[PDB]
């Protein structure tokens, strides 16, 4: 039962783990909701809602 | 002349400027045109203030004491988009750098560190007349003790030309914060001002002081001195009737 | 208690509240028609792990009784590493 | 047995002497309580000292209230050993502070009933006061 | 042969040259392009900014049109550059010239996505601009990269190439690359023994020889570098300031950022259009007040006008050229880990004075700066690219003893670029 050995996490990694580029969805309004909004607007036009 | 039936001005301030210039004595990179300010001292025969009125006196002056390059933060009652649009419409962006709504000022700047950061970002803090009373809180002693007191700019109707007029008047006027005391110091300008300009500033300030600060004006005035942040308080004028005025008042 | 006081200011909108907001926008689009980014707490194990690895998390709150403990047994060390 | 002195720092505004005694007396009796205040205005200096009848009680309070997240502040509770606890450190404990309105007294001192002799003792040699400045010129 | 129209070039090159705004040829262009159009091996020596870029690009592109190269033919032209920043400068010009063409252009450099560059190469890149280190790596390991049809080879500033330490890589590259029927070019600022040695192994026998031939520093930490700069620029807004940087991506980001925080600046980046850059530089010269951003390589060859302040925001990639470049006020931003540059300057016999600043006056808009960078997609993408190019330029510095990337602190550098944490940029 040796004491916990932090041979790896004893230091802080300064950079994020991923180097992938940031997409533009995270800076623009949501497209799922805009799709949902247009579907709701359709149902309001047709009297379903 | 309003002082004691005489105006011992001109010569006194020219001498002060000559003293200020003559006692001149790495290299630094963040330089400014900052010069020693001109401080007019004034002693009264009674405490002109019942309590510190944390609202400055817009003493209109013809030689502005605030440098024209000073950035202004405008504190307005919410909404904030309205007066941001008005400032952009009137072309005050180089002058009114930032417009802050009152609630946004109450929320986003709550820490003293945040209050200090905001305070040092700007040189003058203009504030809408109908939100001045709120500002003693939300700002505290970080502003009202560290020489950053909001100025009451009157923009109630809120149109481009009044905003420009109020701002230029705001820069053109000096400010004094009335506090309970017999002696108080008022800024007349900086050494860069000429002897005539400072004297014009002195007489205009004394005219405002006699009416709105000292209830009995010159009769209430005891003595006047001219000074900078370091120099001697050069006596501009002393009361010629104070011998009988003190006896009459103190009885 | 203080942590949950901050958390409760950033609860995600309920499905009913989300529906109400989206219908409100749908009516404007239908009749006559710019928004700010939402603010809420982040949840889901995979999503939070990606946020820690991206160094975007400001505060991680790990449940103390996750039954398969392997799900979060690595989390404190990962948070320590990041 | 041994009187334990406990320092509390980073007190949230409003956690003053009445609040400290009412709260800390729960852990056990509180002998002397003094929270530092400024001379001129009497405003809180945001730290205080408490005496507990037993050093063990002060140890329990120190271990339970240190780093207490209270109104956005972590409460710093640490027991001061008696060898740097000074006998005068409790001077003025349990006694309400007197906010002397020095501005008000000076105002009355400025404008109070006065007689001819005191006026003469006021004017003195103001000419010399002017003359001293003239020599400085 | 006075104008570009004198040469018997194709219309597509003529339209491209006209768009870039080149009408009168330089002396090196007059002495090089005509013999190069005939496929004559040339050893050229020229100074800084004489116009070597257009000197070797025009004949080799005209050659590319004449042979009607296609992507499946692989690489027909290889242009070797000592550094990434010059390679990117050459690549940008080649894009402008090949605008009205069909031959493909590509660049393989150091510190870039090698896995992405290999995908580019297998598709077929007719005109390849490369660095010796990365070019040798692709010539050895990249399967599918076709260069057996190589007909043209150009070496730019070989004297600098050898100085960086590419002696082994250059000779390895020559051994791998085919030599028969390959028009070879060697341009150099100086003629050292290594240059003549590289000429003899690379150039065909009997090559045609063409020859046309007080400092101030601030010790500022990496995280406070931008804040001190922005405060200084605001202070001297009513003057003529020119700032030098180590990357075009760095220049683009600062120009975009300063215009976003409402500090009107000019840059020699534009949209990487040569005519726009000349117009912007002309605008800066005309106006008595204004501030212009650019790189050291872009400045090299451009006549610096009367400027109140010349600022070296990023270290100089060619310290030997920088010390003679000086011969208003000159300022250079430096870090405590880079204080060895003072010793090197003293060895170079240049007088230097020190500029200090108070921490009070430095604008503390860091929290706002990182707010806007995170809130804006294009600001963030520019910030990441400017930050990545800064470190890549820092890794490739010649003065490894003075400008050590390892001694550099990555967290502080990113803080200058508008980051709470460093982005994951791979070297």
């Amino acid at each position: 039962y040796p004491d916990y050995d932090d041979f790896f996490t004893n230091t802080v990694r300064e950079t994020p783990l991923s180097s992938a580029p940031e997409p533009k969805r995270r800076f623009a309004p949501s497209k799922h909701e805009q799709k949902r909004i247009l579907q709701l607007a359709y149902a309001i036009r047709k009297g379903r809602i | 002349e309003l002082l004691g039936s005489d105006a011992p001005l001109e010569k006194v301030c020219s001498a002060l400027l000559e003293y200020e210039s003559k006692r001149k004595s790495n290299l630094l990179e963040d330089e400014q045109d900052d010069i020693e300010p001109v401080w007019l001292q004034l002693a009264t025969l009674k405490f002109i203030g019942n309590n510190r009125k944390l609202i400055p006196y817009k003493i209109a002056i013809k030689n502005p004491v605030i440098p024209s390059s000073s950035e202004a933060c405008l504190i307005v009652k919410d909404p904030q988009r309205v007066y941001k649009d008005l400032v952009n419409e009137a072309g005050l962006s180089k002058v009114v750098t930032r417009v802050i709504g009152l609630s946004k000022l109450k929320a986003k700047w709550n820490s003293y560190e945040q209050k200090r950061q905001l305070r040092d970002q700007f040189d003058i803090f203009l504030a809408d007349d109908r939100v001045i009373p709120m500002l003693p809180r939300i700002l505290g002693k970080t502003f009202y003790q560290k020489s950053k007191v909001p100025v009451p700019v009157k923009i109630s109707k809120g149109t481009a030309e009044q905003l420009k007029r109020e701002v230029v008047s705001a820069y053109g006027a000096t400010y004094f914060n009335s506090a309970p005391c017999s002696s108080f110091m008022i800024k007349c300008g900086h050494v860069s001002n000429t002897s005539t300009e400072l004297a014009e500033n002195v007489e205009s300030i004394l005219q405002f002081v006699s009416k709105h600060i000292v209830p009995d004006g010159a009769k209430g005035i005891a003595s006047i001195h001219l000074k900078t942040s370091q120099s001697i308080a050069i006596p501009l004028w002393n009361n010629p009737n104070l011998k009988e005025l003190i006896a009459s008042s103190r009885k | 208690t203080q942590v949950f006081k901050l958390l409760n200011k950033y609860r995600p909108e309920t499905a009913a509240e989300k529906k109400q907001r989206l219908v409100a926008e749908a009516e404007a689009v239908a009749n006559g028609k710019v928004s700010k980014k939402p603010y809420n707490v982040k949840y889901g194990l995979n999503h939070v792990v990606a946020l820690i690895e991206a160094k975007k998390a400001k505060l991680v709150l790990i449940a103390s009784d996750v039954d398969p403990i392997e799900l979060v047994v690595f989390l404190p060390a990962l948070c320590k590493k990041m | 047995k041994k009187k334990g002195v406990l320092y509390v720092g980073r007190l949230p505004h409003g956690f003053y002497e009445k609040q400290m005694r009412m709260y800390f007396s729960q852990f056990g009796p509180v002998l002397r309580l003094r929270m530092s205040r400024n001379r001129k205005t009497g405003s809180s200096k945001h730290y205080a000292f408490i005496e507990f009848e037993s050093l063990d009680v002060a140890n329990v309070v120190a271990e339970t209230m240190h780093n207490y997240l209270l109104y956005g502040k972590l409460l710093q509770c640490k027991v001061i050993p008696e060898d740097q606890v000074h006998e005068n450190m409790f001077k003025g404990a349990d006694v309400p502070f007197k906010r002397i309105p020095h501005a008000t007294i000076a105002r009355l001192q400025h404008e109070k009933p006065l007689s001819k002799e005191k006026a003469d003792k006021l004017i003195t040699r103001h000419n010399r006061k002017l003359k001293l400045k003239k020599r400085k010129l | 042969i006075e104008k570009f129209s004198d040469l018997q070039l194709s219309e597509n090159i003529q339209k491209a040259i006209k768009e870039m705004g080149f009408e009168t040829m330089t002396e090196i262009q007059k002495r090089s392009i005509p013999p190069l159009l005939a496929g004559r091996d040339v050893l050229g020596a020229a100074k800084t900014g004489s116009g070597k870029t257009l000197a070797f690009l025009i004949p080799t592109i005209e050659m590319l049109y004449a042979l009607k190269f296609k992507p499946r033919n692989g690489t027909g032209v290889i242009i070797i550059s000592p550094t990434r920043e010059l390679a990117l400068q050459i690549f940008g010009v080649a894009k402008e010239l090949l605008k009205y063409h069909h031959q493909t252009f590509g660049i393989v450099i150091g510190g870039a996505n090698r896995r992405a560059e290999a995908d580019k190469l297998v598709k077929g890149v007719n005109l390849l601009v490369a660095t010796p280190g990365r070019l040798l790596d692709h010539l050895q390991n990249t399967k599918g990269f076709v260069f057996r049809n190589l007909r043209s080879l150009v070496i730019d500033e070989a004297d600098r190439i050898l100085e960086i330490g590419f002696e082994d890589e250059m000779r390895q590259i020559m051994k791998i690359l085919p030599s028969e029927n390959r028009q070879t070019l060697l341009f150099s600022a100086t003629q050292t023994t290594k240059v003549e040695d590289l000429a003899r192994i690379s150039l065909k026998p009997g090559p045609l020889y063409v020859n046309v031939d007080e400092q101030g520093y601030v010790v500022v930490d990496s995280d406070k570098r931008f804040l001190l700069l922005f405060s200084f620029l605001k202070r001297n807004l009513k003057k003529k300031v020119i700032v030098f940087m180590s990357s075009c991506a760095s220049v683009k980001y600062m120009a975009e950022l300063l215009n976003y925080i409402d500090l009107p600046v000019l840059d020699l980046h534009g949209k990487q259009k040569q005519q726009r850059r000349t117009n912007t530089f002309f605008e800066f010269c005309n106006a008595e007040k204004g501030i212009l951003l650019c790189t050291n390589v872009a400045a090299r060859g451009l006549d610096i006008p009367a400027v109140d302040w010349i600022v070296q925001y990023d270290p100089p990639d060619d310290p030997r050229d920088y010390i003679h470049r000086v011969g208003g006020k000159s300022l250079m931003f430096l870090a405590p880990s880079e204080l060895g540059f003072l010793r090197y300057l003293k060895t170079a016999k240049v007088s230097l004075n020190e500029f200090e600043f108070p921490a009070n006056k430095v604008a503390n808009v860091q929290s706002q700066l990182e707010k806007l960078v995170s809130k804006n997609y294009y600001l963030q993408q520019s910030a990441k690219d400017g930050y990545r190019s800064y470190l890549q330029a820092y890794a490739s510095y010649s003065l490894k003893s003075i400008f050590d990337i390892n001694k550099l602190d990555l967290a502080k550098v990113a803080k200058s670029f508008g980051f709470a944490h460093p982005p994951n940029v791979n070297i």
